[PDB]
RNA sequence: UCAACGCCGGGAACCUCACCGGGGGCGACGGCAAGGCCAGGCUGAAGGUCUUGCCGGCGAGAGGAGGUGCAUGGCCGCCGUCAGCUCGUACCGUGAGGCGUCCACUUAAGUGUGGUAACGAGCGAGACCCGCGCCCCCAGUUGCCAGUCCUCCCCGCUGGGGAGGAGGCACUCUGGGGGGACCGCCGGCGAUAAGCCGGAGGAAGGAGCGGGCGACGGUAGGUCAGUAUGCCCCGAAACCCCCGGGCUACACGCGCGCUACAAUGGGCGGGACAAUGGGAUCCGACCCCGAAAGGGGAAGGGAAUCCCCUAAACCCGCCCUCAGUUCGGAUCGCGGGCUGCAACUCGCCCGCGUGAAGCUGGAAUCCCUAGUACCCGCGUGUCAUCAUCGCGCGGCGAAUACGU
């Protein structure tokens, strides 16, 4: 009918964005937008790096688009590679960057302070950086960080704020990394200014 | 002759751009319209429970999905099809035509 | 050999359906043609477009 | 409880020791000045505004 | 214990499955043919295994409903939709730490007004979002039909009363935008402030009503048996399939509920009036078989078009007239059917018979402030069938207090 359609539609683009979020790990992946015509189906890619998604030597822009026929069977469609400029503001990425570093090494108030003072220098009125797992020794614990304004309950927290979440798997056990940013234009319905 | 059209969205400005857009072309020319008309909207709510496990008081949590509709009727004149199909639809809308 | 090592098919009952996201049995949600269960439903829900609105 | 905020009272003292020769002791007058003079996208802040500046007009034409 | 016990969406016939009995298959890659089939026997059955022939050219790991929720993440529950938690600078103190964040009045509120070794900010509250109720504008089908015109039908005492159809949107309704209520006006109290209380006005009054979002942290609280995940363990088994049993076993103790122990009623016959939601090998009107359960044709419908859908409690008339009964309706027997590969273990439904405890309940204890509780039935979730359950819907509709 129309119910059916749409969340039809919403499962399938939910899948490949989930499929594409594990297999294009260290590219950066933002997003995914899905774009149905006679022509056939667009699909373009957000990304930072859209090099490693490109794959000079072939091997991965043949791989991606006959996997997405092979098993999600879209209509003999093709990809269109975008970039994201400023993404220091959606904070996905960020997510993955800190837990890329963990993987690495670094130490988490090293890392953590960085990526404050990184989204600090390029506009945000407001981050907080929550860290939890087994940061020192045996016995899990919670570390959070802050900076600025925020709108944690409410719809502003919805529709204002933009949130990220990720995983880092260490030597020992995993690390979740949840990270929320607040844009430069979000204005709240207190902050009034008189003519 | 007459052309009946019927738009699904879950978003309401897109339905008001397409009704603009289709009014506006059907009034430049000379074409006698229908609508826009507004049918009761389709809700899909699904209840579930939030703790994974069994443990603890129940909590519940009531998800909505809202589905906006509208109806067109533009009687298909010379011009007036092949310059509506010609229209510049967004992709989160759904949107029928059906001659009578 | 070959035969031996894979399923019967279920036209109906409980092992007819599987959650397409983790692969669960039990719990699933079928409404409006949806094939998710109870878990994954709740965490993909706000992408799919659903709100609180209570 | 009928309390009136700290940010609701911080904007109506500022319109009313600048811009004062527009308000009066009415609502209605004061609702439209309000509206006219700020950026707002609600109905009943601009009611407690209003109010409240009726109430500090209709009393300093009394002083204290 | 509150915060386990109609909870794990846990209504398990096979599957689900993790348990019991038996049978059979799985070794990536790396180092010194594999595999397949007719006819029959072993077998619960089986090129699994052999009889008879023919076709083909040692180490690691996959995986795990196996342990550890006292190794983690994430998600939920409780203190608590409580009003609390912090920062910068200054000052007091050897210091841990304090002040601000205290006192008086006020508020649902660390919500606010005054005084002060403090002056100022943030995160929670409020703001924000959704819906109900009154008014206005646009709009008018798939929704509605008053006035208009034609037809057609029936009835007394000739005036009244119904169905089509054209044709309209007036009333109803649908869904977009906008207004309206703010302690604003009116006399006290307090302090001349903050606000509270009368009274007026007002579809509605005092955050209008009902909800959502739920902080810094704690609870070694629950979850490895939802997915993800570290260490150990099984790796030819604890992996992966099938075929039968069990979770439905019953001297008992408990939790939550249904049905009743009568007349503020049981039965038979006739009269009425809804809303929320859902529908593809799905909902099925209409007609025909059958006493009923049910069976054979089949229009329409991809959802304001058709169906599920003339709900029950209630009103009227007759029988029963305080009785283990015309209350009660368990338990058993013979019979007839549906869903399903398969209904004994262990499924739902029907018809006739049988007719068990129960005659208002100790000590104790629970839920509720208005369209609310009590009472009545209805979709939906699970679903090949099966609802004494969960989430919602309407119909009838109070009693008491405005406190401590
Ligand atoms: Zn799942």
């Amino acid at each position: 009918a129309i119910e059916r359609y749409f969340i039809k539609e919403g499962v399938k683009e939910m899948l490949i964005d989930e499929f594409l979020e594990k297999e294009l790990r260290r590219a950066g992946y933002g997003g995914l937008d899905i774009k149905k015509t006679p022509l056939g189906t667009k699909v373009t890619i957000f990304a930072a790096n859209p090099g490693y998604v490109i794959g000079r030597g072939g091997r991965r822009i043949r791989e991606l688009t006959r996997i997405l026929e092979k098993q999600f069977g879209l209509e003999n469609p093709q990809i269109e590679v975008e970039e994201i400029k400023n993404p220091y503001l959606n904070a996905k990425v960020q997510a993955v960057r800190l837990a890329q570093a963990l993987e690495r090494g670094i130490h988490f108030r090293r890392a953590a302070y960085s990526a404050i003072r990184a989204i600090m220098r390029n506009g945000a009125r407001g981050v907080e950086i929550r860290l939890s797992g087994k940061l020192t020794g045996e016995r899990a614990k919670s570390v959070r960080f802050y900076q600025g304004y925020l709108a944690k309950v409410g719809n502003p927290a919805e529709t204002l704020v933009s949130r990220g979440y990720a995983q880092a798997q260490l030597k020992l056990g995993v690390i979740g990394v949840k990270v929320s940013i607040m844009p430069p234009d979000a204005k709240l319905p207190d902050e009034i200014e008189i003519k | 002759q007459k052309a009946r059209i019927k738009l699904a969205s879950t978003n309401i400005k897109a339905l008001n751009e397409v009704t603009d857009q289709i009014k506006q072309i059907a009034e430049r020319t000379g074409v006698r319209m229908s609508g826009p008309i507004p049918l009761p909207t389709k809700r899909i709510r699904i209840t579930t429970r939030k703790s994974p496990d069994g443990e603890g008081s129940a909590t519940f949590d009531r998800f909505e999905l809202r589905v906006h509709k509208r109806l067109v009727d533009i009687e298909a004149d010379e011009r007036a099809m092949r310059q509506i199909m010609r229209i510049r639809v967004p992709e989160d809308v759904t949107i029928e035509i059906e001659l009578i | 050999k070959a035969d031996y090592n894979k399923r019967k098919p279920r036209k109906f009952g409980k092992g007819a359906r599987r959650c397409m996201r983790c692969g669960q049995y039990g719990p699933i949600i079928r409404i409006h043609g949806l094939m998710l269960c109870r878990h994954c439903f709740r965490e993909v829900a706000p992408k799919l477009g659903f709100k609180k609105y209570e | 409880g009928n309390i009136k905020q700290t940010f609701i009272k911080r904007t109506a003292r500022e319109l009313f020791d600048r811009y004062p020769d527009k308000f009066t002791r009415d609502f209605e007058h004061n609702k439209k000045m309000v509206a006219e003079l700020t950026n707002v996208t609600s109905k009943t802040i601009r009611n407690r505004i209003a109010g409240y500046i009726t109430r500090l007009v209709r009393m300093k034409e009394e002083g204290k």
